[PDB]
RNA sequence: GAGCCCCGCGGACGCUACGCCGCGACGAGUAGGAGGGCCGCUGCGGUGAGCCUUGAAGCCUAGGGCGCGGGCCCGGGUGGA
RNA sequence: CGUCGGGCCCGGGGGAGGCCACGCGCGCGUCCCCCGAAGAGGGGGACGGCGGAGCGAGCGCACGGGGUCGGCGGCGACGUC
């Protein structure tokens, strides 16, 4: 047997919008794509900033 | 333009097959020294020892700097400070064994837990077969079996560690790079010792099997693998 | 455009066929049959279809044209073809090397084409 | 086309080193340093059909399967068992007596005369003793006695490959529906050639045999076990 | 000091991207929590040029099978909307 | 004084075996030898990781990125498979 402590093996984050908003769908799989086959981290930090919930994506102001 | 594509990347096929050689002969004759200092601290050991011997006076050999450890116990009911530094020794398999340097808070460590593992001091023949047969290593965090040199050299490079000799003699001579490279290779795990051990419970030198052996950690490891 | 049509099509359709434990589309130019974004035969700007012909003789094949998008009536041009195996397989390979016409489905079709083909050969008892 | 120039003293190493290869090849002066038809065209065969047929081969296939299965990997071993190297049992030499195992002769003991590319044991014994001809058997079915004859000094005629022991077949030419069965050829004919040939390789042991005594009446006898004797303690 | 393929007209599958493929590690569990359910029942909006007196539901069955399982499909019979 | 010690076994010189994953030029260096008529200049050896300027192919064998045979035998309807 192996002491390892199992609670933690699966780390919680978004894989995908939980919308099913379908243009939303279109541009995740564009933006998979891009950071997939770029070496941008832009790129990954725009696709995993197009999964979270309406609350974590707070609205810009103007000002 | 084609014939010129086509000889660019014969240039391209040509440099890479010759570099590929260079390599080979370089861990080859990389080995042979290898082996000619491995025949040299053997000898000495032999020879002053020999001529101490002569002189009617005692040669003590330096306590080794290597120790390989082995755990013999299972993991239900273990204490707290026990199971923590087992985690530190990545031991948390039972017969799940791995390489040691050795100081005065390594051997503090090791008299902590000394029921639950069995070590002593491996000599070079049961270093290498260890290595060879279950050589794996930690890549990506994934255990990938050693099986090709450059595989070794993707990591172990930038310290100057290239074919698998290197390893060895990283390992046997603990040199500048122990500490990565031991960290580097994925815990042993073994096979149950065939034949038995004739006690688990009680310190090797009361007739058990908890705690060091010199030598016999050898016989153990043919035993073992 | 396209790729909307088969997200919004990709699982409830009037064709789609959902069974125990595969899924298939009856779309009339749906090659394999396999409700897929590539074999869809109803989305892609440039289409093909191979069935059998009207009577109980021959192959017909229907090209999704270009310029009538927007016009179901003449968006489709059908030919039959009623020669022998080898000819007509030529033919079809012609088809879509020659023209470029979504040169993905080429022996998709072609292997349509010689199963329609076969099943249209009388079977010995 | 030279030998190899290196003696292989075990399988995968040889005798000498890279550099004494160099040495004895001689790559030191030897240093070089740079340097159908798919379409037969057959005659017009007219007349006003002029332009000769350029027939092409390999012909596109008609029909095409609706799948097909991906190409296997590569191999790199696994020979056919055409060329399988043959390995034989150290006890078995030509001319011992062995004893049969599975076949219709379970017990007999027969000679052992060459051994067969096939890896198969080709042996006989004196027909006319034992009613056992010329036949194929295998190494790993029999046991070997340790008791020799010299069978040196002796011919085995060419034509006795695995080819002529090949099991021959009739059936079934030309007959879909099984309803008149082929009554016929069930009794396997020995042919005369098979006669001639045991013939002329028996002539030249049975004299050989006679010299040794009751060696014809230990041919005869087949091999059993008694309820005492037991194999392992047996020596062969 | 330009050879821009070709005697050929040729060339496996794939990519429901909520798909497919590769690698490694791991897999106990009451109370409790979560995910998936092409598990299931009843009714409604759509859809299957769905099924149905040449036999629906339902029930029976030493019949054949699938699914790890929830269960399901088909054979035979009875039955008659 | 001793070390089947080390110094890529520092080195050199010589004579009727083993080891080398050592073996294109030309030139440039580094070291060594000869005459050295300044112990100058030339003559030669050994080593080099040094220097503007393209490429072996052609067959096999396999302890080589996970098994194949280009091996074979027997039996078959009213009793068996
Ligand atoms: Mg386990
Ligand atoms: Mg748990
Ligand atoms: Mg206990
Ligand atoms: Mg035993
Ligand atoms: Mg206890
Ligand atoms: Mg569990
Ligand atoms: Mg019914
Ligand atoms: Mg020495
Ligand atoms: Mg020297």
């Amino acid at each position: 047997g192996v002491d390892i402590r199992h609670n933690k093996d699966r780390k919680v984050r978004r894989k995908e919008p939980k919308s099913q908003d379908i243009y939303l769908r279109l541009l995740v799989k564009l933006y998979r794509f891009l950071a997939r086959r770029t070496n941008s981290t832009f790129n990954q930090v725009v696709l995993k900033r197009l999964f979270m919930s309406r609350t974590n994506r707070p609205p810009l102001s103007l000002s | 333009n084609f014939a010129e594509l086509k000889i660019k990347r014969l240039r391209k096929k040509f440099a890479q097959k010759m570099l590929r050689k260079a390599r080979r002969k370089l861990i080859y004759e990389k080995a042979k020294h290898y082996h000619k200092e491995y025949r040299q601290m053997y000898r000495t050991e032999i020879r002053m020892a020999r001529m101490a011997r002569k002189a009617g006076n005692f040669y003590v050999p330096a306590e080794p700097k290597l120790a390989f450890v082995i755990r013999i116990r299972g993991i239900n009911g273990v204490s707290p400070k026990v199971r923590k530094v087992l985690q530190l020794l990545r031991l948390r398999q039972i017969f799940n064994g791995t390489f040691v340097k050795l100081n005065k808070a390594s051997i503090n460590m090791l008299r902590i837990v000394e029921p639950y593992i069995a070590w002593g001091y491996p000599n070079l023949k049961s270093v290498n077969e260890l290595i060879y047969k279950r050589g794996y290593g930690k890549i990506n965090k994934k255990r990938i079996a050693l099986t090709d040199n450059a595989l070794i050299a993707r990591s172990l490079g930038k310290y100057g560690i290239i074919c698998m000799e290197d390893l060895i003699h990283e390992i046997y001579t603990v040199g500048k790079r122990f500490k990565e490279a031991n960290n580097f290779l994925w815990p042993f795990k073994l096979s149950s010792p065939r034949g038995g051990m004739k006690k688990k419970t009680t310190h090797f030198v009361e007739g058990g099997d908890a705690g060091n052996r010199e030598d016999q950690i050898n016989r153990l490891i043919r035993r073992m693998n | 455009s396209a790729h909307l049509q088969w997200m919004v099509v990709r699982n409830c359709s009037s064709f789609l066929i959902k069974r125990n434990k595969q899924t298939y589309s009856t779309e009339p130019n749906n090659l394999k049959a396999r409700n897929s974004f590539r074999y869809n035969g109803l989305i892609h700007r440039k289409t093909v279809g191979v069935e059998p012909a009207a009577d109980g003789k021959g192959v017909v094949v229907v090209i999704k044209r270009r310029s009538g998008q927007r016009k179901p009536a003449t968006s489709y041009v059908r030919t039959t073809i009623n020669k022998n195996a080898r000819a007509t397989l030529s033919s079809i390979r012609h088809m879509i090397r020659k023209n470029k016409y979504r040169p993905d489905l080429r022996m998709a079709a072609i292997r349509r084409a010689s199963a329609i083909l076969r099943s249209q050969k009388p079977v010995m008892v | 086309p030279h030998c190899s120039r290196n003696p292989v003293l075990v399988r995968g190493i040889g005798r000498y080193s890279r550099s004494a290869m160099y040495s004895r090849k001689a790559m030191y002066k030897r240093k070089y340093s740079a340097a159908v038809l798919a379409t037969v065209t057959k005659p017009v065969g007219g007349d006003k059909n002029g332009g000769t047929r350029v027939v092409k081969l390999r012909k596109m296939p008609r029909y095409y399967p609706t799948e097909d299965v991906p190409r296997k990997l590569l191999s790199h071993g696994k020979k056919p068992f055409s060329q399988h190297v043959r390995k034989l049992r150290a006890s078995i030499t030509p001319g011992t007596i062995l004893i049969i195992l599975t076949g219709r002769h379970r017990g007999k003991r027969v000679v052992f005369l060459k051994q067969l590319a096939s890896g198969l044991l080709l042996v006989t014994g004196p027909l006319v003793l034992n009613r056992v001809p010329l036949r194929r058997t295998h190494q790993k079915f029999v046991i070997a006695t340790s008791t020799k004859i010299d069978i040196s000094n002796v011919k085995i005629p060419k034509h006795l490959t695995d080819a002529y022991f090949k099991k021959k077949k009739l059936r079934k030419p030309r007959h879909q529906e099984g309803e008149i069965f082929d009554t016929e050829k069930e009794k396997y004919e020995i042919t005369e050639q098979r006669k001639i040939d045991q013939k002329a390789v028996d002539s030249q042991i049975l004299p050989k045999i006679k010299a040794i005594p009751q060696l014809q009446g230990y041919l005869r006898s087949v091999f059993a076990l008694t309820n005492g004797i037991y194999p392992h303690k047996l020596v062969f």
